[PDB]
């Protein structure tokens, strides 16, 4: 969310949404702080954050 | 020992980032910065993918974290500040104003033309405004002129409001408004790329300049008066210096120990 | 290492400026100074963009702000203060008034040869004005002469006007006017340069003199009686004074810190 | 060493909080702002959920207590307080009065419209009501202008009343009630940013404002010739200084054990 | 203690003494200071016990740098 | 360290606009000053405001109160 100058209340921009894994051990790391799902890891599961 | 020197390379960069930050304790308008790296993983075809040792620590970017530093008071009407967020314009050359860069620090003054110049004999960049007429009528900036002599009448205080007009009142007690700080915003502020002199330049990654008023849109307010210190903690710095000098030695030991393994093999 | 060793410098040049208007926290027309530091962010073609981290400090302007110092009261007529904008006009030698420096101290009397002088034998300068006539005649500053003899009668007291002007009142009841004042102003106060004594000169980024009278124009009053105290505030120094301790000790341990690595690697 | 990190980043604005505190003991209108902070802990699905220590301290929010502060009596009908529950309405643009915020401390002046502003030279708000009628007739908040010839009379003398109803006399005897001051109050005073100069601003958290007359229903009264001072207490702000100074060095203990930790297996 | 109109001060309203919202002029009489004695020896007092705790403030965060500074 | 020195400069502006007002208590028309001071809050795009201090203490303006002084 973000505040616009002379107005009340939160504009929300966007919704953020993160991905669990199983097994994040099974993923492969390919640098740069980024992992890529292989077989081990598991299907992604997104939702919400904080939920689920 | 490539690993253990990306190891050395990362933490010595931190170092480097943090004796910059603190060399700039006093320098008005610093922005402080802070070193951020990355992983390592290469692998090949003929590479086997289960055992996969990384290739170390690689240097990420160094930041330019903007947030506002504290104010001094000097008592000065000609000290200026941005309270919140924008940056000054300011010139090299007065016949070109479209060569200009942006600044946080407001240590400004006359030059024997009576321009508001910084203390780089840089012209500082306005928006003109007839002595009659209200908000700005052409937004083309231009630097800013104080006149010593307006009728006739002579300079005698220079006052700026919270809109940033500049104005001068004369010894025939007419109050003329000289025009308005102009003010400028990027909507990437960590992609500007430094100059010298706490001063920055627009790029490709830091969008194009938004030319503005103070406290109108996005723009925050100008206040005489004032300056803006460094956003710098010394606690903070400090403490960050502990942290990568234990990096540091860690990672040489490790260097060490694998050098302490080719000598042993050397000895069969 | 360097990055550091600019704090250092940038540190103590700090200590430097506040020990000097710590000093002269007693000299007449002493202007206190302001330590202004900028950074140090050089490139080149070969270098990332990205993992470079600042090359430290850089000292810009040890300005000499130019704000109003407190007024002193000694019941003397000879002293005298400029209260406004406006410095006395001063020459070394008597014959040659046009090589004069400017000063804020109006700690006068009157040599051998009955001339408004300094207290380091030089002369004060000032306009010609008829005996019957009004404003300045002629404009050429001339040094200020009190005759022991006017007609005859005998001086016996000299006093001041906000004007300006000198007037010696004589044994025979003369009231007559011996002179005025000369009073200088720059448009870039800042711009002028040091000499010793708490006096200025003109240079090109101070601007030309302006010649003018005492409360006319934007020029201000000259008072007597009074003399002028260091513009500094003691109490802002001594904070100044611990906080520039600070930069520097923490400048030391980042150089500490740094020959610590260096040491490290050495007993590999 | 980010457990004890963490105990030094949230003593450290323990500190921050009560110097503010302490800096703004003689603003008028200031409320008060108090640090709270909660724990950290997170476990994984791989960790184990008995031996494994906690996070260190996470900074909760900074409160801003609005416990009623004393007040100071001035002798002056300009300066008003609310005692009880409200804030006044200020507006910075004359035209729109929509574009306003709160603020606790009374000093309003006239300028030379004679509207009653405040020392921003920002307009206060106030319910229009005709000079025969009673109760406020338009809602809509309006700024107070005091004109100063009403007929003609000359305006002599202004007083507040209990309601907050602004009374002026002239030289004709005749009493008019030029209107009252708009109170301003919200649900959750706790939710209000905070802008610069002791004034606050409605956000999402802080509910709608409610407009209303001091007197009627939970506002509370409006009292003339006097003011608000900070609502801090001195003993419990330097006992708090010692605390917070106790709790950083029993931190800043903790992270020195742990750098000799790791220095000691180096030496192996 | 002498006084000049301004932007801020309005202009000037040129009217005769116990005229309008103008006051009456006495001779014989001269205007003290509008100071109360009291109040100003009490409001010394204040301000030095606001200086010496603002002080006190800047000699604690003083005292925690160099705490860091011997680690 | 700046927080604190905000402190500091309001209460000695303070007590000078005093001590300017006992200086002057002979003078005739004198009216006395009375220093007001606001507060500081600076936050950008990037500061999470939800837990960060305030900036201190800042000077309105120095007034010039005047209420009608006593006759000799």
């Amino acid at each position: 969310s973000v505040r616009v100058r002379g107005q009340q209340d939160n504009q929300v921009v966007g919704q953020l949404t993160i991905t669990d894994f199983v097994n994040p051990g099974g993923l492969e790391p390919i640098g740069q702080n980024l992992y890529l799902p292989t077989g081990a890891s598991g299907d992604p599961q997104e939702g919400v954050p904080g939920l689920d | 020992s490539y690993v253990s020197l990306s190891g050395l390379s990362a933490a010595q960069l931190d170092l480097n980032t943090t004796s910059n930050n603190i060399a700039n304790a006093n320098t008005y308008g610093f922005k402080e910065s802070r070193a951020e790296f990355a992983d390592v993983y290469s692998n090949s075809l003929f590479t086997n993918a289960k055992t996969t040792p990384g290739g170390g620590a690689q240097a990420s970017q160094v930041a330019q974290q903007f947030h506002e530093g504290s104010s001094i008071y000097t008592n000065n009407p000609m000290d200026l500040r941005v309270s919140g967020t924008g940056f000054f314009a300011v010139a090299k050359e007065r016949l070109t104003p479209q060569q200009n860069e942006l600044t946080r620090n407001g240590a400004f003054h006359l030059n024997k033309e009576n321009y508001m110049v910084t203390a780089n004999d840089e012209f500082l960049l306005g928006y003109q405004v007839d002595p009659s007429s209200g908000e700005v009528s052409s937004y083309e900036p231009q630097p800013i002129n104080i006149p010593a002599e307006f009728g006739t009448g002579f300079l005698t205080k220079v006052d700026f409001d919270e809109n940033g007009s500049v104005m001068g009142t004369y010894s025939n007690g007419e109050n003329v408004t000289l025009g308005r700080v102009a003010l400028v915003r990027v909507p990437n502020e960590q992609g500007l790329d430094k100059k010298g002199g706490t001063q920055w330049d627009s790029t490709q990654f830091s969008g194009d300049k938004i030319w503005g008023e103070s406290n109108k849109g996005s723009f925050g307010t100008i206040n005489n008066g004032m300056l803006e210190q460094s956003n710098i903690d010394m606690t903070q710095e400090l403490v960050d210096l502990i942290s990568a000098q234990r990096n540091f030695q860690a990672n040489s030991r490790s260097l060490e120990v694998h050098n302490q393994l080719q000598q042993n093999i050397l000895q069969i």
